């Protein structure tokens, strides 16, 4: 429903990104005459994975799990940019703004601690 | 008295001491097992069984 701060505060949702009914799987059009932007976009990871680095005699490096140790501070939210309309037909989203980056630390296998921005800026 | 090589001849008539001997060495090879492993865990690499082994560690 319509939630408030005092609602959320505390709980972890505050880190966790809208979502959208089982049911809504129509269709937004898309009028070539239009301007279009998004308002907001939001980025919510559930995994991270990195690649261990393949021994010299190597075969193929996977990418292995890891461990979140910096808590509930991952997700990118209030991301805004114009939607253009090519002369292709395509689409093309460039971000203007937003809380477009976050540092997190995940730990591997044996303890290696992996910092990283993640981020989608520009 | 008794010679050094004889010491523990005093618990030969003495069970409750004996267990008690008896444990103390059962605590002490506990214990090494336990240092043992807890330094092998400091020193192994387990990033390449391959050609990295514990076996040659
Ligand atoms: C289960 C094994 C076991 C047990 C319970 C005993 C018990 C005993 N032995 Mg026997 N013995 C054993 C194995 C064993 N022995 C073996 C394998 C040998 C051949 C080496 C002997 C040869 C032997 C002799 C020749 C004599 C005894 C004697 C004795 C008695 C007195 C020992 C004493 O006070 O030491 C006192 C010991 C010290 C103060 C210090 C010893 C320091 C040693 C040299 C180095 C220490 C190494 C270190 C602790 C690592 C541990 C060993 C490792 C294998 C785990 C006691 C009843 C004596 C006896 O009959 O008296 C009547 C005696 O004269 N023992
Ligand atoms: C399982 C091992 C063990 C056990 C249960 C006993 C148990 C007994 N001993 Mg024996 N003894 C042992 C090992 C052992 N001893 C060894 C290895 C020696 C050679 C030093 C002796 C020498 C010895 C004598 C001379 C006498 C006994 C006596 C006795 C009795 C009374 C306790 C006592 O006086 O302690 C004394 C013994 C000790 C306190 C052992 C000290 C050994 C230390 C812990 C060595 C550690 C070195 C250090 C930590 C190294 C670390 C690494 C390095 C890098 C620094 C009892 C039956 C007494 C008794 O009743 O006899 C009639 C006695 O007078 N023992
Ligand atoms: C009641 C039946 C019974 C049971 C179950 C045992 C069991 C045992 N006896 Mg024997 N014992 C018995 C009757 C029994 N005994 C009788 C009637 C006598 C003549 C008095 C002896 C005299 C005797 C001597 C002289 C010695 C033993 C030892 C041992 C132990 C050697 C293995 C060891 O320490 O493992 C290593 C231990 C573990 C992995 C952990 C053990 C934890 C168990 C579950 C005990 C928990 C606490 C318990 C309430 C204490 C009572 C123990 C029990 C022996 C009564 C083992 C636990 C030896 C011993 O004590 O070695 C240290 C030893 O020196 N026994
Ligand atoms: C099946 C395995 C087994 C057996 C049978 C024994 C048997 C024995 N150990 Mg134990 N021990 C074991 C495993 C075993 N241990 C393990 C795995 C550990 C952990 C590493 C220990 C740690 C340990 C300690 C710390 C002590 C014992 C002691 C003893 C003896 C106590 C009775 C006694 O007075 O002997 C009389 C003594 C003898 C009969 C001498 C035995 C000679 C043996 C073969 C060793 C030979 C000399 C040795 C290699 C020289 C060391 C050189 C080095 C310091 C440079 C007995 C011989 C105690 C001891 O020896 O008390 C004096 C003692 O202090 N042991
Ligand atoms: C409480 C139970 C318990 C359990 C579940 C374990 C489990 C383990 N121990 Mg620890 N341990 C314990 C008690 C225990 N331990 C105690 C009480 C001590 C003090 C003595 C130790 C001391 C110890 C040492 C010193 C070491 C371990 C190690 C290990 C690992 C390998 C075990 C192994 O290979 O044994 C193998 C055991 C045998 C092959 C025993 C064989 C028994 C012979 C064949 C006797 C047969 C005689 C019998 C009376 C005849 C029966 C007649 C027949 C007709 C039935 C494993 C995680 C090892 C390890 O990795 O440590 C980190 C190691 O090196 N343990
Ligand atoms: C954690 C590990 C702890 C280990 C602690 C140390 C282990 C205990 C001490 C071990 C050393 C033993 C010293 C005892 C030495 C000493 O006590 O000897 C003399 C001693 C005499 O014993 P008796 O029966 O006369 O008893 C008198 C008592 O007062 C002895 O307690 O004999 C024995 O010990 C029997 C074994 C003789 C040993 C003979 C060896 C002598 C060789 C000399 C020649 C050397 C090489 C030269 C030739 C090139």
């Amino acid at each position: 429903q319509t939630l408030t701060y005092d609602d959320i505060v505390g709980t972890g949702l505050a880190n966790k990104c809208p979502t959208l009914d089982d049911t809504a799987r129509g269709a937004y059009p898309i009028d070539s005459s239009q301007t279009y932007r998004i308002a907001r976009l939001c980025l919510q990871p559930t995994t991270f994975l990195v690649k261990e680095e393949p021994k010299n005699k190597r075969q193929e490096a996977e990418f292995v799990p890891t461990k979140l140790v910096t808590r509930e501070t991952t997700s990118l939210d209030q991301i805004q940019g114009e939607l253009k309309v090519n002369s292709d037909g395509s689409l093309t989203f460039v971000e203007e703004d937003g809380i477009d980056f976050q540092p997190v630390t995940v730990q591997m296998a044996g303890g290696e601690r992996i910092p990283l921005l993640f981020t989608v800026k520009n | 008295g008794l010679p050094w090589y004889r010491v523990h001849t005093v618990l030969i008539n003495d069970p409750g001491r004996l267990i008690a001997a008896h444990l103390m060495h059962t605590a002490l090879v506990a214990g090494w097992a336990g240092s043992m492993a807890l330094y092998e865990l400091a020193t192994f690499d387990p990033s390449d069984p391959v050609l990295n082994p514990m076996w040659r560690q």
